Formats: C-alpha cells, structure tokens, sequence
C-alpha cells in the first residue's frame, strides 16, 4: 500500500460532477477499519 | 477467533443497518454494468462480526489517530465490497485487500453508497460477475457486503 498524504490519516473522495453521489474514502493501514457487520443479500430486479 | 452472531429482523440493530444499506442505493454512471440493475436489495441475513484480537487491533490504532488529531478519531460507518470478505472477517484488513489501481492511490476503499461497494463484490468493475452464471447483474446469487467501522482521522480532501 501507499502512505497517507503527509499530516493525514485517510483520503476523502468528494464527487464534483454527480450531484447525487456520496463520498468515498481510502485508508492506508488495515488497522483503521473493523468489519462490524456481514450483510448477505440479493439485488432485486426492478418492477 | 471470529464468531458471527445472527441478528433478528425484529432487532433495532438489524433495522438500522438494513436502513443504511437500502437508503444509500443510487444510480451509477455505468447504467448497472459493474454492479447490476437495481433500486433495492433483498436482505437475507445480517451478522455481527466478533473477534477480540481484531477489535483490539482497531481500537489501538484508533487511539493513536485520535491522539494525533485533538482527541478525534473521525470514525464513520462505511460499506466495503470485495471478493475476499470471508478472509477479512477472519484475518482483518491488510495490504492484500487494497485496491492498488484506485483513483486515490493504493489503499483500502470504502463507500457511503452501499451500491458503490456492490460494484466490487465480484472484483474490480464487477469482474466477470457471479461465479455460477457469469452475470454482474445476477438476481439469484447471494452477495455479501461489510458494514465497517472506519477511523478517518485528519482526512485529505480530494475533489472530483
Ligand atoms: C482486493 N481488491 C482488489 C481485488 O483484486 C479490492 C479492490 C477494490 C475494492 C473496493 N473498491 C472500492 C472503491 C470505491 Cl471508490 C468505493 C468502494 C469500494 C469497495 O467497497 N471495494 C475492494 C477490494
Ligand atoms: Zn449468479
């Protein structure tokens, strides 16, 4: 993995074109996330 | 050392996790190419992931970050999709779970939109889709996402 930008612990990707998209995030140390919930699902075919 | 505890659909915790999953679906610019065509999910199971060692690893790092950032971990709950979800729940996140070619550099990626993380369940760009039918829009095969506690600390803002 890469390093965080100096003086930072993560990166936030802020969309600037798609007004409806939410943010994306990147961490560079696996210790900075804990997998709290495992969600099992299917995508649903639209009616 | 991981055990998985099934949550009842009657449990407020199941309900708040499901609501975050469903309410953060959006339309994608690929028209569904990577993740499939859908507006909602059929939730089949939500399990709490319990591993003491992995939790202590997380909280140890969280304290390090907080102390570097005026006692503020900047902790979020975010989605992660990956072909190695079952590895992550047993062994934790590490460099093998990084997206080397991602737009914000080689690191581990998370999304506020559940449907963004859904694009990565079968690999980058959806790969070849589900193993059984080779369909990125499969409505039959079971998928899994992780809903993760993530320490952001001081986060570098990259505009789109
Ligand atoms: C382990 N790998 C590479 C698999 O060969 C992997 C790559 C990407 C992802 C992934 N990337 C994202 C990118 C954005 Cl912008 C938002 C969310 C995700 C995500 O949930 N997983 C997960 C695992
Ligand atoms: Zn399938």
């Amino acid at each position: 993995m890469a390093h965080s930008p100096p003086g930072h612990h993560s990166v936030t990707g802020r969309p600037s074109v798609n007004g409806l998209a939410l943010a994306e995030y990147v961490i560079y140390r696996g210790e900075q996330a804990y997998p709290e919930y495992l969600i099992t699902y299917q995508i649903m075919r639209p009616e | 050392g991981t055990i998985l505890i099934d949550l009842s659909p009657d449990d407020k915790e199941f309900q708040s996790v499901e609501e975050e999953m469903q309410s953060t679906v959006r339309e994608h610019r690929d028209g569904g190419h990577a993740g499939g065509i859908f507006n909602r999910y059929n939730i089949l199971k939500i399990q709490k992931v319990c591993n003491k060692k992995l939790w202590e690893r997380y909280t140890h790092r969280r304290k390090e970050v907080s102390e570097e950032n005026h006692n503020h971990a900047n902790e979020r709950m975010l989605f992660h999709g990956s072909p190695f979800v079952n590895a992550i729940i047993h062994k934790g996140f590490d460099e093998r779970h990084a997206y080397i070619g991602g737009m914000f550099g080689a690191g581990i990626y998370f999304a506020e939109n559940s449907s963004k993380s859904n694009q990565y369940v079968y690999g980058i760009g959806g790969g070849t889709g589900c193993p059984v039918h080779k369909d990125r829009s499969c409505y039959i095969c079971h998928r899994q996402l992780l809903f993760c506690r993530v320490t952001l600390g001081k986060s570098f803002l990259q505009f789109s």
